[PDB]
RNA sequence: AAACUUUCAACAACGGAUCUCUUGGUUCUCGCAUCGAUGAAGAACGCAGCGAAAUGCGAUACGUAAUAUGAAUUGCAGAUAUUCGUGAAUCAUCGAAUCUUUGAACGCACAUUGCGCCCUCUGGUAUUCCGGAGGGCAUGCCUGUUUGAGCGUCGU
RNA sequence: AGGAAUAGUUUUCAUGCCAAGUCGUACUCAUAACCGCAGCAGGUCUCCAAGGUUAACAGCCUCUAGUUGAUAGAAUAAUGUA
RNA sequence: UGCUGUAAAGCUGGGUCGAACGGCCUCUAGUGCAGAUCUUGGUGGUAGUAGCAAAUAUUCAAAUGAGAACUUUGAAGACUGAAGUGGGGAAAGGUUCCAUGUCAACAGCAGUUGGACAUGGGUUAGUCGAUCCUAAGAGAUGGGGAAGCUCCGUUUCAACGUGCUUGAUUUUUCAGGCCAACCAUCGAAAGGGAAUCCGGUUAAAAUUCCGGAACUUGGAUAUGGAUUCUUCACGGCAACGUAACU
RNA sequence: GCGAGAGACCGAUAGCGAACAAGUACAGUGAUGGAAAGAUGAAAAGAACUUUGAAAAGAGAGUGAAAAAGUACGUGAAAUUG
RNA sequence: UUGGGCCCGGCUCUUGUCUAUGUUCCUUGGAACAGGACGUCACAGAGGGUGAGAAUCCCGUGCGAUGAGAUGACCCGGGUCU
């Protein structure tokens, strides 16, 4: 996941299994003040949902990840 | 199969979660009787019957 | 320990909602720190703080509606008394105590007397 | 060829999971559960099968509501809240 | 004569009898009457700082409030947790709540996490297109309201 | 039905603007991942298909790719099996 | 170790052991085993025996390791021989995938290896499917049977539209008009069906990611063009042509 | 069903199938079928340390009233075996 | 012969608080809850716990005492106004 952060400007999140791509886009906007170029989703083999969120070119995913606090 | 329903995949996820050995700190508790997980399952021996 | 319920009931609906936002932000922060410590008993406290604030908001609004429907003939079903299905079908005290005028006259005319023997 | 060779051709499920009871007794073509009788309004049961009644009956589940009726009856089906003492 | 075999004894095995027990069963008696559309019983899937079960619970998830009580919990760890006290622990008590997806199971459908429609609010330059939040739309029958149909029928 | 005189089209002509939800997606598919109680010589639907010989997609040899798995060692009576 | 009794049995010495138990007078019973191809559990002889022989076939050296016929690398000898022992899928399985560690049990020899065991990682779509359509068929509904669970009917003896279009009016009300033969619903991962390709990238995903280049549907809406004073375009004998062209 | 009190009852092959994570594990397409399994010690004091071994383990040592109690754990019969 | 509206009690139910007398000496034992001696309480010598058979160590048992609440046309005992 952090390789995708470093390269593709993509943030990787676990999300609620019931949420769709529109809700995830709005949620990252409201929580982190970033704009998603897209949201790719995935239900994992353990039953939880993973979202691959690529930010627009106006944002640097590494800076946002440092600010969120997990890098 | 690769093509599978949401219901099936949800059952398969729960089946993976229950197929783990005992957390070993359980055995240290006051008056503990469980020595191992007696409800293990191997994919080739016992089938899930979904 | 966390937030104290007797302190929460003094607050207004605006002060409760802003506190709920900050507890959720704090729980999100702890889950990020959960990825690399990775043991955070603090999370249990904040989870239960969110439960208490959510409880106090709900019981505040529930008492507003009870005051809104107080004395009304029809009130929402979740404010009506819930005893059991069969007990709610039972005749009310007024209905059960109804008497025909024929029966009332005879009851007044011949009440059970009070009496003893040996004198 | 009716034994081992014929046993090799078993890959079409007759039953799948039942929504009501969850057993894998929902017959695919009849759209009926052989265990609980879903989607009939009544649950399937027979007096010639008492052990089947034991397996799935009141008290084998959570009883999330009946659990507390006897305590609620014991207090006369109270309404209101408790009062602090002097 | 050894080896070998057979019998006994000792010790060691194999195995789990015997003896002692028992938060279980079984029978009898005494007392009580309380499930559900105000959504039951049952099902599925989740929830803990570290858990697979069992037990508890429902996105407020091994629980929230309240009442009582009065110093723990404990396998380890740990308060921005606590002790002459609005105070540790407590399914002690329990009258306030929460109560996912379902289920008689109720918008339609269901081997699908498929598809409508109505109202209020809200985002994208929007009564129509696309998105989000909240609230709604089953059947049989009763009483009533309203809007109607029939040269069935009265009067003018 | 609606449309001109200094005015409506028409997005079935060109260019430009916005958006596209949900679930599945790993891996095996078989002389060991399926069913035959098992890593069983059984059973289980289908697509792709090189050179030589030849009537031939048969048999026999070969290239790409893939395997070299199946308890092993020493001897070679009788009776077997092939 | 002995003693008593014809006997059923009773008592005692020594060892082991750790929490209750016996004589006598009576009461009571789920009260005495060698057998029932008895029941459950346990254990022998057989016996280190039958056997571990289909699918051409293995060998040298090094590395690793306590340990190598069986692991890895190199050399070689072979085979499948494209109707494969190759490369993919459907059904079914469900993490077996991948990396790291790892050998008690399992892999009917072995094991440093493994589909085993342990800890983690891993499945990204407007364009691929499902989803939608109907097929044989299944099946609600006014209803007609049946004591009833329910059976029958679906072109179903029925007052069966959650209708649609405009002129707009805001007043969220109207004004009309047009029809209602048919249409609950379910039924295909091989039938029908809107639209994506190439190159690159991982330990393990890719027509899904990255780079570049497109396409479809739904919507909005501006410019340019085209059309109209012969109002709703011209040309070609024609077949027909065109950027448009109520 | 809810709350109680009892017995000339059974005592882990008995007593309910279940005294235990029992309607569990497991089987069957399905209706259904359905086990086994209680006891170290008062207290884990669950054997530090040395030594042989690749290791599992052994030998010393140690704890305990007892190791003739070592999580293969109360006693520990018979068949069978050294 | 007389209806009705209410207050307090009783009864009924639920529930809080409170309670006698050895841990004296000797022996055995790892442990005294065993045996011996001397006692105590007893309307309490039921039962359980605690390092072995515990009335007297703990919880209870027996006996009472004293409070809080709820409910009752359809239970009754007195009072209040029409
Ligand atoms: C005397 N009573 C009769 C009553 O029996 C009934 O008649 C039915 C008639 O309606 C039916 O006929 C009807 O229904 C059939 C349907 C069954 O397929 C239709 O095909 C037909 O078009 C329709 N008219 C006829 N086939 C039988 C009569 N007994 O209805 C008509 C009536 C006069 O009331
Ligand atoms: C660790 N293995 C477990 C083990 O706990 C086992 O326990 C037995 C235990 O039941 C025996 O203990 C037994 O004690 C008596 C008597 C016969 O001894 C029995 O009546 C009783 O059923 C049983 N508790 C004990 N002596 C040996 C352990 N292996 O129980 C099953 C098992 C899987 O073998
Ligand atoms: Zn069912």
């Amino acid at each position: 996941a952090m390789k995708k952060v470093e390269d593709g400007n993509t943030l990787v999140f676990q999300v609620d299994i019931k949420s769709n791509k529109h809700q995830i886009k709005s949620a990252v906007k409201e929580l982190y003040d970033v704009d998603a170029l897209y949201v790719n989703t995935l239900i994992r083999p353990n039953g939880t949902k993973k979202a691959y969120i690529r930010l627009t070119s106006d944002y640097d995913a590494l800076d946002i990840a440092n600010r969120i606090g997990y890098i | 199969p690769s093509q599978k329903s949401f219901r099936t995949k949800q059952k398969l996820a729960k089946a993976q979660k229950q197929n783990r050995p005992l957390p070993q700190w359980i055995r240290l508790r006051t008056d503990n009787k469980i020595r191992y997980n007696a409800k293990r399952r191997h994919w080739r021996r016992t089938k899930l019957g979904i | 320990a966390g937030v104290k319920t007797f302190e929460l009931r003094t607050k207004s609906k605006e002060q409760l909602e802003s506190q709920l936002v900050e507890l959720k932000q704090e729980l999100a922060t702890l889950k990020v720190q959960k990825l690399q410590r990775p043991s955070l008993p603090r999370i249990h406290t904040v989870r239960k703080n969110i439960a208490r604030v959510l409880t106090v908001i709900n019981l505040n609004q529930r008492e507003n509606v009870r005051a809104f429907y107080a004395g009304k003939k029809y009130i929402p079903k979740d404010l009506r008394a819930k005893k059991t299905r069969a007990l709610r079908r039972k005749l009310t005290k007024f209905e059960a105590s109804q008497e025909t005028e024929k029966a009332r006259k005879q009851r007044i005319a011949f009440p059970q007397r009070k009496f003893a023997i040996k004198a | 060829g009716k034994g081992t060779p014929s046993l090799g051709k078993r890959h079409n499920k007759s039953h799948t999971l039942c929504n009501r009871c969850g057993r894998r007794s929902f017959h695919v073509q009849k759209k009926t559960c052989s265990s609980c009788g879903y989607p009939a309004a009544k649950m399937r049961s027979h007096n010639w099968a008492l052990k089947a009644k034991r397996r799935r009956t009141t008290g084998t589940g959570r009883m999330a509501y009946l659990k507390h009726v006897t305590r609620r009856f014991k207090n006369g089906f109270q309404t209101g809240v408790a009062k602090a003492q002097t």
